[PDB]
């Protein structure tokens, strides 16, 4: 699997691959990966599947639980402490994944966290099996005075990257940008496949 | 007599303790619900104490979730923990099943919540009633839950000191599948029914939802728009 | 003086706590069952408090599972915590032996969760009594449980404020084996025999099972065609 | 005074509260038990309530295994909850020592069950007699127990309303190693010797052991026989 | 064995082999591995076979206290994120067992459950040790725009070719066609015996 | 050890042999491995010995309590259900035991039980050491329109190969007929000594 | 009557125990708090018993870290157990999410705790009100929490003896989004107010915090300037 | 009437029982402490109830540890258990921490321990005042604590039956910094102000301690040099 | 990972590298190691990342409580000795990690706390991956009759040791002084940056 976060200017964006097994033996050419957690932030998957649907299914409700108790949305440093706390209140019967979580508060967070329960922020990251491949086109081309459209199109083109050289990634990519302004939106299929076929990526 | 106990039945077999805890009710505010075409609302008063209280703040109709919503009458500190109570109740079964299909039962693990403390001794009941109201898969649903713990579901009704009234004027003047703005309407009119006149009604909270809509509350010029 | 506790022999060896529960029943809706030819049914009046109650919910008859039913009388959250707990306990027995064999049980289990709160103090009783019918291995069964947790299976019973006089016109009426039509209309009657006349009986419901088959809820109109 | 809690002794060292539960006992139906020749029987009296009740139901003799029986007089809620623990005590033994030797070991458990209510505050006695009859190693067993908790072997024993004058009888009439079919006429007219003539005795109950047999329940025509 | 769950137009089959082994050693010629778990959907089963009769009375019991208490039938969804919590939270005393529970509610579905408890959708997927073969045949035959008895003939084809191809499957084919119109219907083994000599796969 | 239990038309047989080793080592010549379980079913005994017995006098007990609280026999879908959960609820302790319960209630019936509580349904099965050469003589002669002493004798035939042919099976066979109109009836080793010199397997 | 135990409603569905638990706040000093631009302040009063007491020591206003401070009223022994709870409750929010958001939950912790002791029985209530002021996340919050449970977010609000004095006063005199020495003018001349006049105010404590800074207690001094 | 419980407020919102434990603490002998230049020190008078007594026995100063000792009055046996939690805590926070930064976390796990038995039904409180006295990291501290749980820190003060004379003599008497010898010539002319002329002072304990030193009990003969 | 920390004449200097890996792959550029503890006294991380930020939030939880029950800061004895009893309160389910806590109450102070809870003081110390080199340089150069100046350019040529002959640490370099008169002040990267170009380390 391979998962992107990248913080820009006034904005996150995170995309996923959709394929998962599993087994060795791909399974299920379109899964779900890339999870809105709460109006304004999102999370990333990458580790062993069940583990990480449930702890979804408890960060969802758990920012929803916080956003009617308060009025008002989590911090990202808050949910990636709470993440933490959580993976790390049973690491000897633990949790195998690798989480990533990006979202907007007054500025944009993308924030990893390990299996063990390590929070740290960084301006862009990526969790999975093609991980070190997005790292390295991202690494290379990435710049933070970029726009919406080149961050989605470098995200496009690092996951296409990660299909192309890795045996675990692969399947339709799907991308969501999360923004103050309109808030947490996922592109539709027709967009990517149009961001596909324009920069040169389709076979 | 039969009388200072939850754990005593009468000879005529009722529970006055627990029918006193329905005479706490009766001292909090009016609160309405009603279901109107292919939604449900919520329209409650409420005691402005002094000028020097928060308006926005602690409000009589409370979120559940994003697809359901309440409202309370009675004692306010056990009427809070009942609401959070509600809450986790909705958040767990959120876990378990993904999603809230029925709000009956979750209507239904609070209002077992209340009849356990209407028999075990060294407690006292929770002297509320609310009004649950949202859409789940079944449709728009309208309970409403007792310190008893009896459940009932409604077209339409009221809790509260005026809840007679408020009944009285929907026992004449209720229809079904109203538009929302009528429904509306019919509401704030029940709500006037049970005042007592001269007395005029400040601006109470209304929230609604339609079916495949989210939650929805009524800032207060809307509701100035009806009074 | 013998009176104020669960746990207290009267000189004469009488609980008047449970006895005081069992006056509890009687301010119910009268509710009958009866056994036919490969079959059981049961019938139920309801107060229609007002006309804003919806129809279409709370029913006294209530499903067991796919082969055992009930109705209740007496405290209605009692009853639905009753009903409740009689669901759970018959899903368990399905789990532990991959169907219910005998009803017999599932009333026992119910009637020992409603006698085991007649003899710890601290608890009351529980101020309902249950009939359940259906059709297991053996055949149609018909039960009553009582706040003392007394089984006793029946041809044909009521329960509720009507009941003696249900019970007495059975005491003249009842057959074996009719057909289920005769059956049902028996049963009709015999509820018209327990209102005080000028007072009219208004749509029950009717539940009734035959043997190889699940449950049959009469809609309302199917209960108009017998009034 | 010394009177409304169990753990409350009398300035004579009495337990008031026990003896009530010990009139509990005189409220119910009669029944007898009595040893003959290599075997022992029960019979039992029985209110017919109507004539809607089931006779082929709930029944004063209830088997514990196929070699210990029993039957109760009191209150009809808690002997079925004691001839329930009797039958999974049973099955205890049997599971840990492969068979039951002695019958009075069962009785104990029972009893020691009955005597712990008669202790701690919170629950009270169980207000019941027993009388157990059977088949072990030793020979046959016939006891009785009571909500104290004391138990006796006997040769022969009522409980129940009329077992003084039952008792009487047997004080006069009974002789051991009666053959069966003579024991059994000797049990039928104590039992008529109780009732208050004019009344007359319908169908009673009669179950019965032999050395080396399995258990045996009279059918109606059979007990009509020696009416 | 072999399991098998297609989705199409307003239509679900579910089929299985009947073969259990319960050792190397094939064991019984005719058990029983498509369970009905309610009204209007069904379960396969391909593990090991005491925890997954455990798993099958459960549900049976959990959906019919749920259609009882809520007059209504449980979403698939709902059933598939029950079944995920219950393999979860117990993996390390864990269940071995590769669920696939079918349905319609509104719209068709067809979900898998590993061993961990990873409920994930697709449009046909299938489990068991005889399961790479008919997804061969599945991906080379399969198409959207069937019927019902196009269906029923692709399924067949898929568990011939698996028992052919397999040593753990084989047995009488049993198949169940759960549409929204006549609900959950189980074909008689005469039909289906018709349909084994009409496709040429009888031996 | 062996067993064997047939269903044939209203009736089932179930017979084992009667050797424990509880060693290599032989070391009992007469044991007891077939349990009248309830007035019309029986069990038969494949595994360690005390296990075993111990699960033969839970299920004695418990049928005896079922049929004393109902006032009517347990079905054999239920025992078998309940022996299921009974085995599988311990499974990290578990029973190394293979059970076969066999009995009639409206129509004859043998389940069979592995280790871990998989029950399921077989007009004829066997467990134990010397179990594939009774599947092999009951594949080749068995016939579903048998008589009872078509049917007894069949079975002596069976044990018989299966002594021949076996170190762990061996020892005086006995043989218990459960049938409807007559019950429960355990063979006398008088009549099951005549089958044997009657069919010519005595040596 | 329904007076002596915690878990007793009255006929009309009041809970006597927690309105007395209500009575024990008035017994302490007067102590008030306000929000102003930006910003929010603690001002309280002190019984000075004697000359031998230490001033600079047990102190009416009690900081819950440096971004939530308190006030309390009533028993003492209680108050203080209070604030502990409250501190410890304040760090487990910190551990488990990295920073306190909202110091609302904060007060509903310490609000639940106090309504868990007026419904279980064998525990008294917690004589005490207290006010929460500080800076989260959202602004300036205010609070007070009473000996039932009950929250309330306002704008300016005292406890105590002269609270009635005090409130009434701001219910002339209040405004939002004064200057911090404006705020602390009124203040001073809010709790002067609630003097019985010959009685002098002696030196109150003031603490106060605006936004993007921690906390700060005034000094003897400059609270010396303003009286 | 509101009156025997610990867990019942009056209608006041007094607990009577509490201030039961505290008239408790008035029937000790008269204890003092008092801070002094760079020290603390302790003085207590004792009952010698014959002369058979041992002098240098159950004495009234009591050491926690070598940097906080203790004082008591009320019933001994309460008293005693109190000192012996006090030890407890104290080396528990030694093991915790490496040393004992503050006296007044020590005081407020002993006030905890009373307080909580100020609260919970079935328990009574503790009828002893305590006065702490000793160096930490902050300073010279001296305390006092009392049945209901409240803290004080002082400059000086008593406990015991002349307590209000020993203060009043130090509300005119008392000035701080004072050299050791001035300050224990003050507490013994403060004691001496409590009794009734006539009766005179015997032989009492004092103890000191300065800040850098460790503990010192003066024996009787330099205790002599002062009387 | 390296950390440093120096007790000087009045002051004590601790600093880190930044650069968090988590796998071996270093992952973030840029984290945070150098944490403040308390107002007058700092902590120092060098181990399992999210065992350590549970440690650094559950020190800040308990000095901030005890400052506000006591209102007085902790000793710097006191803090490493509730540390180490933490740390050996559960040691069989460890927390592989090695602290460094300094700080100044009424004399400057820096504890070194292992694995198992071994608190013990030195005038300087150091943990992590790249620790001997910085225990080198500062056995050849550190005098502790040093400046505050002086003392953080020797901290900074260690951890630029460190730097250049170590694979695991790496980053910019985070350096804070805490003294009695300034109290806690962390100086800015421009200052810290400044002191590389001064010093001839920069490459």
């Amino acid at each position: 699997t391979t998962t992107v976060g990248i913080t820009l200017k006034d904005a996150v964006i995170m995309a996923t691959e959709r394929r998962v097994t599993m087994e060795n033996f791909i399974m299920h050419k379109n899964g779900k990966k890339l999870f809105q957690i709460d109006t304004y932030t999102g999370m990333t998957i990458a580790g062993l599947v069940g583990d990480a649907q449930v702890l979804v299914r408890y960060m969802k409700a758990e920012l929803e639980l916080y956003r009617l108790q308060r009025r008002v949305n989590m911090p990202i440093e808050a949910v990636a402490t709470l993440l933490s706390n959580m993976l790390n209140q049973v690491k000897y019967m633990p949790y195998m994944v690798q989480l990533l979580v990006g979202g907007i508060d007054t500025a944009p967070h993308v924030f990893s966290i390990d299996a063990a329960g390590g929070s740290v922020e960084d301006i862009y990251a990526s969790t999975g099996s093609g991980s070190p491949f997005v790292y390295g086109v991202l690494e290379s081309q990435y710049s933070e005075k970029m726009t919406v459209d080149e961050g989605v199109d470098l995200v496009i083109r690092a996951i296409s990257a990660a299909k192309q050289r890795d045996s675990a990634s692969g399947g339709m990519i799907d991308v969501a940008v999360i923004t103050r302004k309109d808030g947490y939106v996922q592109l539709p299929t027709d967009q990517i496949e149009s961001r596909i076929r324009k920069l040169g990526l389709i076979l | 007599a039969y009388d200072r106990a939850i754990t005593v039945f009468s000879p005529d077999g009722r529970l006055f303790q627990v029918e006193y805890a329905r005479e706490a009710v009766k001292k909090g505010s009016t609160a309405l619900g009603m279901k109107f075409a292919n939604g449900v609302l919520l329209i409650s008063d409420k005691k402005v104490r002094s000028r020097l209280i928060e308006q926005n703040s602690i409000e009589k109709i409370q979120l559940i979730d994003d697809y359901v919503a309440a409202v309370t009458s009675g004692l306010v500190a056990d009427a809070r923990v009942l609401v959070d109570f509600a809450r986790i109740s909705a958040q767990q079964e959120k876990v378990t099943y993904g999603s809230l299909v029925n709000i009956e039962n979750l209507v239904k693990r609070v209002a077992d919540q209340m009849q356990q403390y209407t028999q075990y001794g060294g407690v006292r009941p929770y002297g509320v009633s609310l009004i649950f109201a949202g859409i789940d898969q079944i449709g728009p649903r309208l309970f409403d839950c007792d310190p008893a713990g009896t459940i009932n579901e409604y077209k339409a009704t009221a809790i509260g000191s005026g809840k007679d009234a408020v009944v009285s004027f929907l026992e004449r003047e209720y229809k079904e599948n109203l538009p929302e703005k009528e429904a509306v309407t019919l509401g704030i009119k029940a709500l006037k029914s049970s005042l007592e006149e001269g007395e005029e009604l400040k601006a109470p909270e209304i929230a609604s939802i339609t079916v495949g809509n989210k939650y929805r509350i009524y800032d207060q010029e809307e509701v100035k728009k009806f009074l």
